[PDB]
């Protein structure tokens, strides 16, 4: 997302300009679907997934990932500093 | 219950094999032991099969180049180190290159003996263009990442390979932490890169086999005065001064002495051995 | 920065590498060097020579080589 | 088709496909700590009496082979039933090549029709013998021979006429492909009386075996040994595990004998060649259950071990320090296989409930409040004086 | 509940009338897959309450016996049919309940 | 089941300039005897902005 | 007689909680002794269990930091004395202990009961003195466990002290053979001696579940039973086998298509069936005709 990032600011004159359209454009997608973010889809994640897919690039939709390991419900990942 | 799986492998070529295993629901601290173990026994403790010594027929004058082939000697013996053998030969054989004449020389190209395989037939050894006959002889030995070098034959102009028994090129272990309050639970996976002699799961239970039989050796069973000084004992003044030459002070160390090293000592006799008993004996 | 200024601190060289006035294995590529490298073989700084197939790419003082050995052949190392 | 043949070379396991079926199990000794015994017997399971049998079936051994990274292929008969399909498939997912394995329409897996005569005492007299003895010597798979190199194939085929035909003709064609014979006796149960009988039953296929893998009970009931040891004793000393002399030996040596194999489970093997003999060490302070009590899985493990080795290097079945490198590596095998069990089965509390080493390891918390190991009300406290 | 009977019992037992099918369990103390059958056959009486009759006979306490009946290892079961026209059945290793189920329901 | 059931232009033409940061998504260079020219490999499918083909 | 051999070297008895051990074990092959020895130590000072009293229950208290009149110790040296009994067992669960005396006198490790399956290793640790005939009735609570941890009592389950090895060159370099020296220090509840087996074992137990069969590999103690019982379950309601678990070597194939699908990691009928016709090809020994007579007796099945 990082590498994503950078990338679709290689198109824009302005990067608060870039900034304030993505910030307008997860706006509407949140007044729209509202129920839909805020969980393991955030808006502004989708909205920079939909605009790297615009490209023809694929990515996985708003960043969403998971662990296939954890052993069950109620196991927390345990964070090794 | 704790159970093993192999979540990812991958074939990019036939000399690069990765795979990707896990294995859980684990205690703490075991993992971290687990993988160093199996990480050190898949690095150094599996067996590869590889060319150790090369010999050049056909009179090559013992120069840098040979009449006719396009690579050097040099060039040869790096071409040959590159070849990727699996085995199951138990001491040492021998291999036979011989090509007619021009042409490309491959690991095809190699007779074997009769456990060698070749894992890729397309690896360069020695290119060829004048119709001369090039004869190689090649031993072919299988050792332990961890071994080292064997009896060198000093005779009849051989050059080494200094062969590095590597079947696994890389390998990985990371830990996967949960927890709900008061029990937890570890998750230990392992990559493990080879070369193709060999796949990352059966090199994974090569080194689970190579580590049990090493500790399996250690179940084995097999069939069925310190205060009490010399000078306060009345001694004879010979018997006295030689213990100081020798450093002895207390009736501790005239103890600690056995009787060998007390006549060794100059100017001691076995008299004087004999007198040392009686006094102790009437003390 | 002293981790990196350790890894790439090169070989002892001239008076300390041997005690006399003289009068290293080869590698056919980097894994190969890492992996002798890991099973103890070689030490961090202890020389080797690795085969090398990219352009010269190797920063090094701009200098006319030390010797070269030219053969009747044709072949000359540089 | 020689250029399609890859590395190892194929083991053909010749008999039938059982399911836990023990031939039969002999009074044995072997090496143990008694200190270690003595001071684990609360959690550790040992058996009164320790009795080990010699192995298992040519399937098990067909498994085991394929666990060791090695080439096998069990050539059989089984039923087309649930019985005999569900032992096919897991024929099939243990790695065995089960091409050699003819599904019969006709006959019910593990099951045989016994005709009991009423009248005097109580025989048998079985008729319609069960699947995995119908082999016709026209269903053998030759294809299969051919590729192999060695042929293994036991004692239990030998039990009925038309299976043991089917037996010997399977060597003869082996034998003329030029493929090493690999005997292991595993004598079963009805053969430990009338040796006589079991040599005649096994004189003719004990001449044309290149390997043959004997236990202890075994070579001592076929020399005509009778067991001066004791059995049973907390020691390990060395008249239990005793390394017979070749003229011992000597007169079950046949012309084309290459080696000889004595087996004491995991404790010991011997070997016997022409030139050589020998034996290797090993353990077998293994974790036992009374599942696993029989030491079957070690038999096959240790068979496994050797017929891999011998396959291998198939050159080196002379050489005195390859054949002690096979005796130990068979150890291991054994050992490891015994473990592998053991873990599987646990131990015992389709009905079958079993329990975990750390489940038979847990002891009562010991709470009972008539114990004296819980505070009581204080009318009844019983103090003891400093 | 299955019952250790001797050679002579099972003699008795055979020789004698029933009006239910007859499991005769041929087992070693030594035998581990003899126990699994022991539990296999305990949950199978358990099924068959009063409908059949489970009994075990010990070969090392009855090797001829055992000879005699051509047991050729353990564990094995003999199926004895009440009808003395049918002929038993002989079950070698250890067999899912589901077999037994089906030998008592199709040919006994 | 999967068992059941103009040329190509030089790949050196397109590897000189991969190589030096030409990127060509989703379109192949043919040649035809007309001459040079740039088809889709695959289809294209519309997005709500202009997709990237070369760089 | 074996070549490979191990003895205790050195055997001594410091205190009655404190034992140590040193142990050798050559001939080893360069870089086993490495192995080796990070292993075990990393197993005695991190796998080895022990038994450690873990709550103890009192009855006139108001919290742990008081005292009682009559004994000299506060309650917090009576649980900080109760942390240092060093116990054995082999057994897990959480058993309970008993200390019901009278005073006055001295209150050691052997005025404690236990439940059978638990022994105390030093009768003389000290507990508490009692200098008037009081009551004193503690009730405890004892398990075995890993690592560390009705007031609770903070146990410390590990019973090896330290631990240490040494490797040195055999001698000559004909195979640069090498001697392993270990040394243990136990706190008594079991040998050194024991420490080293245990430790054996232990990690025998943590490398032996690589070779059992991978996870999902049999249909789900006796693998086979549940696959019968599939099939008894599709014998009702026939719908024969699935693909996956039918196996290309019931399918009647000449044998060099049979070694060659062998060889290309081809095993069950699903397999052949993703598989496509060009990939086939790509094999050697597999031509047009091999494809042609493959898929005529696949369409015979
Ligand atoms: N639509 C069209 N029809 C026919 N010729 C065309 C065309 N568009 C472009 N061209 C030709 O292509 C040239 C542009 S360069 C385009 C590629 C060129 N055909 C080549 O093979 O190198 C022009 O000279 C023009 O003659």
């Amino acid at each position: 997302m990082t590498m994503d990032i950078e990338r679709l600011l290689l198109s824009e004159d302005n990067r608060f300009e870039f900034v304030n359209s993505v910030a307008a454009e997860a706006t509407e997608y949140v007044e729209k679907n509202r129920d839909e973010y805020g969980g393991t889809k955030k808006a502004i994640f989708h909205v920079l997934s939909n605009r790297v897919n615009d490209l023809g690039f694929d990515r996985p939709e708003a960043y969403a990932e998971s662990d296939p390991y954890k052993p069950g419900p109620g196991y927390l990942k345990e964070y090794y500093t | 219950t704790l159970q093993w799986k192999c979540v990812e492998s991958r074939r990019d070529s036939k000399r690069l094999y990765y795979g990707r295993f896990i294995l859980s629901p684990l205690m703490k601290g075991q993992a971290d032991t687990i993988g160093i173990a199996m990480r050190r026994a898949l690095l150094g403790e599996i067996e590869g099969t590889c060319i150790t010594r090369a010999k050049f027929e056909n009179i090559p004058h013992d120069y840098s180049n040979i009449v006719g082939i396009q690579e050097s000697v040099h060039e040869i013996l790096m071409n040959l180190n590159e070849i990727v053998l699996k085995s199951n030969l138990y001491g040492t054989r021998n291999a036979l290159i011989c090509v007619q004449g021009p042409g490309y020389i491959t690991a095809r190209d190699i007779i074997l003996p009769p456990s060698v395989e070749i894992v890729d037939n397309t690896q360069h050894i020695a290119t060829l263009t004048e119709p001369i006959n090039l004869c190689i002889g090649l031993k072919i030995e299988r050792n332990r990442g961890y071994s080292l070098k064997m009896s060198n034959n000093f005779e009849d102009r051989s050059y080494p390979i200094d062969a590095v028994f590597m079947p696994v090129q890389n390998a990985n272990h990371s830990i996967h932490s949960y927890g709900n309050g008061n029990e937890k639970q570890e998750i230990l996976f392992i990559e493990i890169w080879t070369n193709g002699s060999l796949t990352p799961k059966e090199a994974l239970h090569e080194a689970s086999r190579n580590l049990i039989n090493l500790f399996i050796p250690f179940l084995h069973v097999e069939e069925e005065f310190q205060y009490i000084f010399i000078d306060q004992l009345e001694l004879p003044p010979r018997i006295y001064n030689c213990l100081k030459k020798s450093n002895i002070h207390t009736l501790l160390d005239l103890l600690n002495n056995s009787q060998e090293d007390l006549i060794k000592m100059e100017h001691f006799h076995i008299e004087d051995v004999k007198k040392l008993l009686d006094i102790l004996e009437k003390k | 920065l002293i981790g990196l200024y350790v890894l790439t601190s090169g070989t002892r060289r001239g008076i300390c590498a041997n005690r006399y006035n003289p009068c290293e294995p080869f590698f056919c590529n980097s894994y190969d060097a890492i992996g002798a490298y890991r099973q103890k073989r070689i030490n961090l700084d202890s020389p080797l020579w690795l085969r090398w197939q990219l352009d010269q790419r190797v920063i090094a003082s701009k200098e006319v080589p030390i010797e070269v050995h030219y053969e009747s052949f044709g072949n000359y190392h540089e | 088709i020689s250029h399609t043949y890859g590395w190892p070379p194929l083991v053909c396991c010749f008999g039938s496909a059982q399911h836990a079926f023990v031939p039969s199990g002999r009074p044995a000794n072997r090496l143990l700590d008694y200190e270690r015994q003595e001071r684990m017997k609360d959690a550790v399971w040992a058996p009164e009496k320790y009795i080990r049998a010699p192995g298992g079936c040519a399937g098990g051994v067909a498994i085991a082979l394929a666990s060791l990274g090695g080439k096998a292929a069990f050539m059989g008969k089984l039923g087309d039933d649930d019985f005999g399909q569900a032992m096919l498939y897991y024929l099939n997912v243990c790695q065995v090549q089960t091409r050699s394995v003819k599904i019969d329409s006709k006959r019910v897996t593990a099951c045989s029709t016994m005709k009991i005569s009423k009248r005097g005492r109580l025989k048998s007299t079985c008729v319609k013998p069960c699947a995995e003895d119908s082999l016709s010597k026209s269903e053998i798979n030759v294809d299969v021979l051919k590729e192999a190199k060695m042929f293994y194939f036991t004692t239990h085929s030998l039990l009925d006429k038309k299976m043991m035909s089917t037996t010997l003709q399977a060597i003869k064609i082996s034998k003329q492909l030029g493929n090493v014979i690999f005997y292991d006796l595993n004598l079963p149960l009805p053969l430990w009386q009338s040796l006589e009988e079991t040599k005649s039953l096994i004189q003719e296929v004990w001449d044309l075996a290149d390997v043959i893998e004997v236990t202890k009970q075994e070579l001592e009931f076929l020399c005509g040994i009778e067991p001066t040891e004791e059995f049973d004793t907390k020691n390990n000393d060395s008249s239990k595990f005793v390394h017979y002399e070749p003229e011992t030996v000597e007169p079950l040596w046949h012309e084309n004998l290459k080696i000889l194999f004595v087996t004491n489970g995991t404790s010991k093997i011997h070997y016997y060649t022409k030139e050589h003999n020998g034996a290797v060490l090993g353990m077998e302070d293994v974790p036992i259950t009374p599942f696993t009590r029989d030491m079957s899985a070690s038999g096959d493990g240790i068979v496994a071990g050797l017929i891999r080795m011998l396959t291998v290097q198939p050159d080196l079945m002379n050489d005195k320090g390859y054949l002690e490198r096979t005796a130990r590596y068979a150890i291991e095998c054994g050992v490891v296989d015994q473990w592998l069990l053991a873990q599987t089965r646990g131990y015992p509390p389709n009905g079958i409930r079993s329990i975990t080493e750390r489940e038979y390891r847990t002891s009562k918390p010991y709470d009972e409040p008539d114990g004296p190991y819980v505070m009581k009300p204080v009318e009844e406290r019983e103090y003891r004086k400093l | 509940l299955v019952r250790k009977l001797s050679a002579q019992e099972l003699q008795d037992l055979v020789k004698g009338e029933r009006k239910v099918p007859l499991i005769v369990d041929f087992y070693a103390t030594w035998c581990g897959p003899c126990i699994l059958m022991a539990q296999e056959l305990e949950m199978l009486a358990v099924e068959y309450e009063s409908n059949a009759m489970i009994v075990k006979v010990d070969t090392d306490d009855e090797y001829e016996f055992a000879r005699d009946m051509q047991v050729r290892g353990l564990p094995t079961l003999f199926f004895i049919s009440p009808d003395p026209s049918k002929d038993a059945i002989r079950t070698e290793g250890l067999i899912p309940l589901q077999m037994m189920r089906d030998i008592i329901d199709n040919d006994m | 089941f999967p068992l059941f059931q103009l040329e190509s232009a030089d790949p050196d033409f397109y590897k000189i300039g991969y190589v030096r940061r030409v990127r060509a998504y989703g379109v192949e260079f043919k040649e035809g005897p007309d001459g040079f020219g740039i088809y889709a490999s695959k289809d294209i499918e519309p997005r709500r902005r202009a997709r990237v083909i070369m760089e």
